[PDB]
């Protein structure tokens, strides 16, 4: 590692997965059978389409090492526990861990003509 | 005539063709990532048209909203807003007996980019009736 | 010609159908969830017309004003509207001795999504008077 | 439990329940005679409608663990105390524990054309 | 044409039927809950009618507003427009001298949300004069 | 009590009244001749009406137990030292306390026409 | 027509000559800083024109909006509008048989300083067709 | 023609008659409490008329704008406004050279509630040159 | 006192003053000639008043025990040390004290005709 | 016909004055202090004119602005809108052969007073060409 | 000193003064050789002005006692280092001390026609 | 150094750079070949330009001492571990140490026609 901190916050972001960590496989992608751990979070949000219609729903997440994540791509699949989720964005690299931003349906169809 | 027997009628109708989406009745509507395909009719902007000397005429306005899941493609809003929704609209039989007259108006797209959790789109009609 | 007066003949026919609804007579009002079916009367935007040289001539909007709670039906609201307001208001004695004309304007629906506490909907008029 | 953290915050939000909790009974619906413990709080809110209209009222919550309230559904109506309640909108699973919104109302007519 | 005199002489035709009220002459108008209906004239939004080729004429706003304590029910606030404003601004011997034109226009009423400290209504009337 | 905590908390509200109150008599209402402690804040707010309107005022309330006060009502007037005052709104009970939101003038006159 | 049709043939007709750009169908367009050069083909705000009594008519907007990053030169955006995009829609086979009639409109330039991550240009064309 | 030397005759014509007050010539004008009276003159809003088909005109309009402390009484802005500033702006023999058409525009008051510090009304002129 | 807080905020208030104190004499008022501590603040505000112009300038206000300024009304001038400053704004009664919001000019000439 | 020849053409005409100052080509412009007097020349709002039965026409909005420190006088300003920019722009001899008709607009003044930094002032002109 | 806090106040700006102080000296004014301390801050700022138009800047400021700039008005010039600045506006006086907003240019041109 | 506080913080900024520094080498400018040392963040930013298009990024920075960075200039290209970048603007000097706000693409032409 480049420095002291580099190679402590690793080793503190390892610990944290270790003690606050969900087991997830990866279904249908580049990583077709890895399983990864990570910390799953699941708040709330609720938006407005007009006078009364309010739509209900959450946006999960998850807190993945960059290092196994590599050779994922945007519209994977992948189940945790029981219920299953697609990757929607990968974060940034921050320190030696990123997030994996999920959505609850199956994949959308893709748009681009490549 | 009352509002009730027209949505009532709208729903009648569109309810025969299978489209295995969740239809809502009036204004309130709540739903969540389940029953998503959702189909909600109402009516609003009612207004005194006085048009004709010998009995009340009304305008008001029919709207046909679905609701998607956002970052769902453009087509297929296209779809459901065309193939499934205008060739029922055209003739309805149990219309004709309350609306003197029905003229369309168009269907525009709108997404939700606060949170993502939902993308519509509503087909608008105007109506003319007798109250 | 005295607001108070018109208000009052509105609210005594308005009362005398048995709807079992606290009515509120003037602009100020509060209240509860308990008391909630509450109907409000109030004259808004008076201005002088000046229509006729022979002595003054005034309009102003009459309003209607129904509270429900959140999340009704619209069902309900348009029975308010279509069954028990716009009958009654079409025809009363004690008016024609006030009002030199007095034509209808479309109602509206809004709702609360900043709390979800109230849910109303307005039956509006214009009334052209002597003052 | 997958992890140390997940039984440690279930067993903190059992004593929390346990030390601050009333009793609530569900009255309609799947779970027709089910006795519930939780959190029970009533904040104020007033919103107006107008220029001289003001509605006040209040906003209800129950906080209550997510295994016995795997059956609810929205619309069923449930006692604490004196008064009845319904119920509006049941959050997603936080933690171990999920919070019940709750209205103070006889339960509103159904739009659903199923 | 000096607005001085213009608002002194309705103020001076103001005061003398009995009121008990607080005049405030000029925008800036300063007080509390005691002195309450703090009764306030001013002049707003003079223009340059160019009517006539003999000599200037001129275009402005008079206006007369009353501040009523919140929650105070709307019908006395009507009194004071129709029975004590209105009446006395109809003939006022010294304005003649003043105004060529004044226009009635109509009153209008608003309330405090924010704080609910006030609610006032202004009487609006059109000025046409010499400078 | 239902839990340790209401009870707990009850009696820390009952020593903050003891030791920060201030004496109240309501005068016309249900409870016509009642004697009430309570805390006294009075905060300041100004507001303005237009361009040179200055509405410069207080908004008080009044910090007291929800049992004696069950039967009062909105319009009520109860005085506090020399000053007079008319309840306002009544806050939802929170704890075992609730707040009387109060006004400095007479009572106004009702609209209601039952 | 099925705007699905529409957009498909104005992308092959854009496709053929080289551009070395990702192409998006539709609203929904996800990409980050890799694929850069990205155009995307959008119909937006149709309405029933009511021109002609024998069928149908309907007008929308057409949309083809290209993204380049932000502080890339104006001249440079210049140039995709008006050497490559240009002179492509004029004459397009395809789409004489499914529009009735296109007409030009100008394109805008906008730019994001919000962030600095994006400055895109759109070229708006009208169509009148048959639905 | 320039603006300089058409602000230069209107602050020089202006300054003769005592008043005792600071003159700032052109937008910035930065001042404290002691500094109060101010009386700003600025040009703004030019615009190519085209009116006649010989040689170039514009329009454009001129400010003169008084500041004085908040809450000062509204009668006293009355007085500097007509009083002062009117006459002089009247008749000026250094600016029928330039000017070929000036006409009148309404004055108007404004005051600061934000904080308080200053209360100014400008009178607004049309000014018709060539340039 | 009411209560001991009221006594014992009284004092620290009394503390407060005598260690941050700085004296004024009001001058023309109905009390003419009284002397009065209290602590002084003077911060700092800008507005702008259009394209350009900026107007820069002060807030000052005084605090005050308020059983000194009962007879105490607006319009009046006092002054500290050198300058001299009016009476704008008289706070309401706050514990024990008040402030007095001051502005640095001559009084302005009163609009009511009474 | 293609902007870059046009913007190009405009600034080298307005290059050869001596100015001392910086020339920004395109939207795109970023300064600091050291560099200030700086002049940016843009093109925006390109729209369809469909004039002409022959060939096409497009109207554009041709832009000078030129950048200099908050708290200038304004006088100064003044002098580079007119002395310096004005008399330049009217007759350049490379513009009239891309350029059908070129129409002058008036300039207009603004200033940064979230933070100070900048007070700029740009001529705006009406361009109609051939493309 | 009027009071013991001001007296300790001005005995601890000046250690502030001593211990994180520069020097500057003032060059065309009324105090045209005077040399003076104070803190040097320069945060930054950048503002637009349309589509890309980015100015980039900062707001130069100094930290000085407020009875040797009793002469100091708008328009100074003075040195810190080698730059050269001028003197934009000088705040009220808060206890001791007061600031320095200073700008980098030349000083502009005055309006004022006195 | 003017001050002890100013040796005292360069220290500081020292010691930071050494214990959380990655290495960076320009490219192309007037220090074609210099090596640097500096605090390397990459925090994330997403922006719409529409009804659903997102564009997703991250804005990077570097943080470096001033001295070693007088003759750096807007568009220079320097590179950290193995992925390329180019300074966009240089944040003013504070304390010791300015910032260097890089962007991830190849510079853009340029606009001056000097």
């Amino acid at each position: 590692f480049d420095n002291l901190f580099d190679a402590a916050i690793a080793r503190a972001d390892e610990t944290i997965r270790g003690y606050m960590g969900t087991s997830a496989t990866i279904t249908s992608g580049e990583q077709s059978g890895a399983v990864i751990r990570g910390v799953f979070d699941d708040p709330e949000n609720i938006s407005y389409a007009g006078q009364g219609v309010r739509v209900e729903g959450s946006s999960p997440s998850l807190f993945v090492r960059t290092d196994e994540v590599r050779q994922l791509r945007r519209g994977d699949t992948l189940t945790i526990g029981e219920e299953n989720f697609w990757v929607d964005r990968v974060s940034p690299d921050d320190g030696g861990s990123c997030h994996l931003w999920l959505g609850r349906g199956v994949p959308p169809a893709v748009n681009r003509r490549r | 005539m009352k509002h009730t027997e027209l949505r009532a009628a709208v729903l009648d109708a569109l309810e025969k063709h299978d489209t295995g989406a969740t239809f809502f009745d009036g204004r309130p509507a709540v739903f969540d990532e389940a029953d998503f395909p959702a189909v909600a009719v109402y009516l609003t902007g009612a207004e005194y048209t006085g048009e004709e000397l010998d009995s009340d005429t009304w305008q008001a306005e029919l709207h046909i909203e679905v609701f998607l899941p956002a970052q769902v493609p453009d087509s297929e809003l296209d779809a459901w807003m065309e193939s499934r929704i205008y060739p029922v609209m055209s003739d309805i039989p149990a219309l004709s007996d309350l609306i003197t007259s029905m003229v369309a108006s168009g269907y525009d797209y709108r997404r939700d980019d606060d949170a993502g959790l939902w993308s519509s789109a509503d087909l608008t009609y105007v109506i003319t009736y007798e109250m």
